[PDB]
């Protein structure tokens, strides 16, 4: 909000990663500029 | 002259040795820069991915023969 630390977290990111290509899929349907619907 | 011999990353030397590998280490030798190509550490200990970081995920091993 304002390295070492996501090794540590994965220790004891790929989510992050699932949810913006979700976001992005879901996304797609509402798009009506067919041209976007691709982009995204 | 990194993101043109990144297109050499499937070619190997006649030791076997990935010649993207020795071309980018005498790359960075001869540059003499590591800072720009390959990041800065940080002082709580977070490494700054550097330019190199943009082409590979592994930047380890990279980082690793550049070091040997």
């Amino acid at each position: 909000r304002d390295d070492g630390i996501s090794y540590r977290l994965q220790e004891v990111t790929d989510d992050a990663v699932c949810s913006k290509a979700n976001e992005l899929l879901q996304r797609s349907r509402h798009v009506p500029n067919k041209q976007e619907k691709e982009r995204m | 002259a990194l993101q043109y011999f990144y297109f050499l990353r499937n070619e190997k030397d006649n030791q076997g040795e990935s010649m993207f590998l020795r071309c980018v280490s005498e790359l960075v030798i001869e540059s003499r820069e590591f800072d720009m190509l390959l990041g800065k550490l940080e002082k709580d200990g977070s490494r700054k991915p550097g330019a190199i970081d943009k082409f590979t995920r592994d930047t380890k091993t990279i980082i690793n023969k550049v070091a040997s």
